[PDB]
RNA sequence: ACAUAGUGUUGCAAGGCGAACGAGGGGAAGUGAAACAUCUCAGUACCCUUAGGAAAAGAAAUCAAUUGAGAUUCCCUCAG
RNA sequence: AUGGGUCAGCGACUUAUAUUCAGUAGCGAGGUUAACCGUAUAGGGGAGCCGUAGAGAAAUCGAGUCUUAAUAGGGCGUUUA
RNA sequence: CCCACUGUCGUUGAAAAGCCAGGGGAUGACUUGUGGAUAGGGGUGAAAGGCUAAUCAAGCCUGGUGAUAGCUGGUUCUCCCCGAAAGCUAUUUAGGUAGCGCCUCGGACGAAUACCAUAGGGGGUAGAGCACUGUUUCGGCUAACCGAUGCAAACUCCGAAUACCUAUGAGUACUAUCCGGGAGACAGACUGCGGGUGCUAACGUCCGUAGUCAAGAGGA
RNA sequence: ACAUAGCACUCUGCAAACACGAAAGUGGACGUAUAGGGUGUGAUGCCUGCCCGGUGCUGGAAGGUUAAUUGAUGGGGUUA
RNA sequence: UGAAGAUGCAGUGUACCCGCGGCUAGACGGAAAGACCCCGUGAACCUUUACUGCAGCUUGACACUGAACUGGUUCUAACUCUGUCCCGUGAUCCGGGACGAGGACCGUGUCUGGUGGGUAGUUUGACUGGGGCGGUCUCCUCCUAAAGAGUAACGGAGGAGUACGAAGGUGCGCUCAGCGUGGUCGGAAAUCACGCGUAGAGUAUAAAGGCAAAAGCGCGCUUAACUGCGAGACCCACAAGUCGAGCAGGUACGAAAGUAGGUCUUAGUGAUCCGGUGGUUCUGUAUGGAAGGGCCAUCGCUCAACGGAU
RNA sequence: GCGGG
RNA sequence: CGCAACCA
């Protein structure tokens, strides 16, 4: 008898929505542990850093700042 | 002979206009650990998920 | 382990509600303001026994 | 002691059998519950006593609900 | 791996009652009677049942209703044979 | 006479327990006749769970009774159309079952669908690398640092092909959805490719992915 | 293996213990502690050590805990 | 070769047709739906300090059941005698009568505590490179996992079953870790000063992903760890779970734009049933009340075999 | 829920 | 420390 036998549920993480595609209002982009995507503009960040669109349009992701972040954004 | 009613099932389904209704799980009696936002929304009454309207129509013929 | 406890309106209403606290770092009743939904106010809510 | 108990004679009656159905006295378990003990099976099988052409029940110390019905029994509903 | 020595005959999805869907027939915002009576498959019997409205735990209201301080939002409904 | 220790034979026997040769007891806690008693969770037992009518860890008969059996077996004429699965989730669940996935029929609605081109996306794998975490060889320096030099599922300064998501478009395909009726199935196998495990064993085992078999004959 | 004579422990005062039986009753026994029941050991010879913590059993009864029963208190409901 | 040990398949060798006496190497020969092994939410018996009943045994209360003198002592008239005598009677049963001995005990009924494998009905998990033994069973993190998601093994590693009224909110402020150089003990490593400083510190806690508008560290004031909700999504068999702008009310902080529906996030959990507490012009079995129920809030499960069978 | 320490 | 009460 060993004493590795567990893991968790998996958890379903990742981009939703890719760039280019149309959202409404409320729809979730991101699903991730940290903020490896930062919310530009259109965009908000839930408790759990989740990015979801606050607007209609169609997303868009950018390289932008100094610390080189990577940014989600939604074009109205 | 006549078809009976699953009583117990009786008291949990109600029949709306095109379906039925039910009180949600989880509502009972540990609720200090709740947050605010899961108390209130599992508050009222949901309709019955269309997987489970067949086997609720087999238990349930009269309503 | 942390003790359940209701806080009551001080307002004459029954609403409460519901905590923890740890009893030894915190052995005094608990005073805090809320707000009460039956006269839509914010009161002060006092510590109870969990019932 | 009186008497009673007991004993005998005469008179009348009963006893036993037989289909189901009735009334009453007792009364399971297999099974189901996907296990099982509450519960179910079921007051069923079975045992016992005893009728009649039927039996039982029956003439409100009953129901109803804004003041109604009018003994009992059985059938359809009410209603799974 | 199993079952069959062979022939002939017999041998396994039924019946009742409810209920749901489909087809078909009648009638149609209506449809239909049950026990029962009945020289009796007729005729009578409308008690009942389904449909025609929903919301709400309920009182209650009703094309709306529930929740709510809210006439806001939201749920379930609203032409529907 | 009662018994039954040994051996052969017999074992569809002469016999559902014997014969034959030997063996034990043979005035006793003996053997035996006739009649009687004890009846089934009971009897009786110098006790072997023995015996109780060739039946005994609870007799036989009848009834409950057509007990129940997620288990075996079996399921009877013809043609035409379509055609699976051996998965996931849960389960005193694992050879059962239920919801979803996959089949079929009816209805609704008709390109919403798919293939390919183009456009727009996010990756952290293969490979690579040593910038971090580890590990590693040599040399210099007074252990840190420096130069050179390797390695990594749980290292990353990098980083494909594919795959996946969305939009637009040509052509070719009863496509895709939705509402109902009926299911079956939830033991899978092998081959290749990418892996864990094993001995870089197994017609081994467990995953992912494609094909075949399953349910598919023909040729090699 | 079982039994066995012998041994020991223990129960039993007689309407005995104990057993059977629903009870009546019957066995024990028309016996009476030198008897009867249960348990273990097993002729005989020599013998049979230590442990009363556990579980039994026997004796004790100071205290705690504790049933039915009883029903003081207190609280509520009704309304003159 | 092949469902893996061939009379029947492939290739090949041999062999005229058919008996009788022998023989037992094969026909996985015949016989008996394998007894061993495992499985079934079979069964039967048996055991016990498994569970739950009951018989029996036992305790007390009330009844049968009374009277005196003081918990007793005495009495007799209920009741008892498997004691003697008489009668029925020709009778070791039984009944009645007389006596004797007991005696309000014992015994029996109803209620009640204890005891109770004597008897009864039952239960006694699954996974599993057979089963047992061991281990495990729910949740979180990483790898396996093949650059979307998902993805198994008794594969490789670790954590959880909490904490906190501030460690929450807000406004304002701040920036580490390590090196060098100096300086009272004091020292490699405490505190002070000065220079660098590559993110290597920290984060209530495991790991991963984050963290400068710091999400890290302080100070002031505070209760948004609010109530009613909620477009729209993610994830999903269901039951559940997750994120959420905005709207109304009432707030806190801020000069203000604003920011707050707990905490850097992902573990810190348990359905239903039964019941408890607070509130409630919902109900209230003739009526008015009430009891009881409903609704809103909340409490009681290592139901840990963590979809929980009693 | 009743006593003891 | 014991005796007694245990039907989400
Ligand atoms: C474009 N680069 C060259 C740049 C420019 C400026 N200057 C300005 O924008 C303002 N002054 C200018 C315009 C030059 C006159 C910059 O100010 C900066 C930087 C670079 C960043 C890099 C940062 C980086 N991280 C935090 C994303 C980092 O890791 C380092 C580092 N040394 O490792 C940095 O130094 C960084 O934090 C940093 O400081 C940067 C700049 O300040
Ligand atoms: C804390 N910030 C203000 C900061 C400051 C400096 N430089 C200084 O402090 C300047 N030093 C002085 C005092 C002027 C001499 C910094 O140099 C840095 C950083 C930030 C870190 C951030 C790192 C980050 N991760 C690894 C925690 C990260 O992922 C990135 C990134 N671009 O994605 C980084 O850039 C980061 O790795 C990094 O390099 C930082 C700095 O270098
Ligand atoms: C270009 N970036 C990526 C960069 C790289 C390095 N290099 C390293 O740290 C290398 N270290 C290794 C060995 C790779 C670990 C760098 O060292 C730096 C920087 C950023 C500069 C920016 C400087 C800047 N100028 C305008 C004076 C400036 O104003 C700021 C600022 N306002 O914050 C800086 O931070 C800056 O002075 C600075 O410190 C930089 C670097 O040191
Ligand atoms: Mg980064
Ligand atoms: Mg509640
Ligand atoms: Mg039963
Ligand atoms: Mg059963
Ligand atoms: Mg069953
Ligand atoms: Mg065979
Ligand atoms: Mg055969
Ligand atoms: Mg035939
Ligand atoms: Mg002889
Ligand atoms: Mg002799
Ligand atoms: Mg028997
Ligand atoms: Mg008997
Ligand atoms: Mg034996
Ligand atoms: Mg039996
Ligand atoms: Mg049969
Ligand atoms: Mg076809
Ligand atoms: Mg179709
Ligand atoms: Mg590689
Ligand atoms: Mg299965
Ligand atoms: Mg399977
Ligand atoms: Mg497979
Ligand atoms: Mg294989
Ligand atoms: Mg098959
Ligand atoms: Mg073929
Ligand atoms: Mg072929
Ligand atoms: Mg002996
Ligand atoms: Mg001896
Ligand atoms: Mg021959
Ligand atoms: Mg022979
Ligand atoms: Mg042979
Ligand atoms: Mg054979
Ligand atoms: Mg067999
Ligand atoms: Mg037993
Ligand atoms: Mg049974
Ligand atoms: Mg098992
Ligand atoms: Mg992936
Ligand atoms: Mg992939
Ligand atoms: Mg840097
Ligand atoms: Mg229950
Ligand atoms: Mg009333
Ligand atoms: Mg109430
Ligand atoms: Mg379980
Ligand atoms: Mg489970």
């Amino acid at each position: 008898s060993t004493k590795n036998g567990r893991d968790s549920n998996p958890k379903m993480l990742g981009v939703k929505v890719y760039g280019g595609q149309t959202v409404t209002a409320g729809n979730i982009i991101v699903r991730q542990r940290g903020t490896e995507f930062h919310a530009g503009a259109n965009v908000g960040m839930g408790r759990d850093h989740t990015l979801f669109a606050t607007a209609d349009g169609v997303v868009k992701f950018e390289v932008k700042g100094q610390f080189g972040r990577r940014y989600v954004k939604v074009e109205t | 002979a006549k078809l009976k009613t699953r009583r117990g099932a009786a008291k949990r389904f109600k029949a709306t206009a095109n379906g039925f209704k039910r009180k949600q799980a989880f509502k009972r009696h540990i609720l200090t650990k709740k947050s605010a936002k899961r108390i209130r929304q599992l508050r009222g009454c949901v309709m019955v998920h269309v997987s489970d309207v067949a086997s609720v129509r087999r238990m349930c013929p009269y309503i | 382990m942390r003790d359940k406890i209701r806080l009551v309106s001080s307002a004459g209403t029954g609403y409460f509600y519901t905590t923890t606290k740890n009893k030894r770092t915190m052995p005094e009743k608990m005073e805090i303001k809320k707000f009460d939904p039956k006269i839509r106010q914010h009161v002060i809510f006092k510590e109870a026994k969990i019932k």
